């Protein structure tokens, strides 16, 4: 599954920041709580989401279909 | 449910404009009774929570 | 002979006490007490009740 769009708690934009929170950790060697800092989610409704989701997409997506 | 034993469905819902909220905002998902604590013993949900 | 008599005589078990509630019909504080949880899981213990003033019993939820 995708990153949701729009924490259900509060409504903020989310999914934009996926692939750059990915990459604050691929290469930066950043740990990951200021990551989400300095991504700038300062409430912490947004914060579980990012922090939490799991990405199912690519592991459908290793199939071959047509 | 919960991971404690504390099944239950939803009785009505609301929006977030008569939601009850907090000093940061955060608007919660959803809330359930106090009287669901005592009898039923769970302590290890609040400590999760 | 007192040998046998300590020996007739038999069990003397004691319903050990506390002094909160009040009693039902005497309404003196010796009250006794007991748990165990009769019913299906979703509710707790019965608080059984047991009065020594008097000997009478109730119960509370
Ligand atoms: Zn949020
Ligand atoms: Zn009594």
């Amino acid at each position: 599954m995708i990153v949701p769009v729009r924490c259900f708690s509060c409504g903020k934009v989310v999914g934009d920041k996926w692939e750059s929170y990915l990459n604050l950790l691929q290469e930066d060697e950043l740990d990951e709580g200021t990551a989400l800092s300095r991504l700038g989610l300062k409430r912490y409704c947004c914060r579980r989401m990012i922090l939490t989701h799991v990405d199912l997409i690519e592991k459908f997506l290793r199939y071959n279909p047509l | 449910a919960s991971r404690h034993g504390q099944k239950g469905t939803i009785g009505i819902t609301y929006r977030r404009e008569d939601m009850p909220f907090t000093a940061e905002g955060i608007v919660p998902d959803l809330i359930i009774n106090p009287h669901a604590i005592p009898s039923r013993m769970t302590v290890a949900h609040l400590i999760e929570c | 002979a007192k040998q046998n008599l300590y020996n007739a005589q038999g069990a003397t078990i004691e319903r050990s006490v506390t002094d909160r509630f009040t009693c039902g019909k005497c309404k003196e504080k010796k009250v006794s007490y007991y748990q165990l949880q009769t019913r299906s899981a979703d509710e707790p213990l019965t608080t059984f009740c047991t009065c020594e003033a008097c000997g009478n019993r109730w119960k509370f939820s």
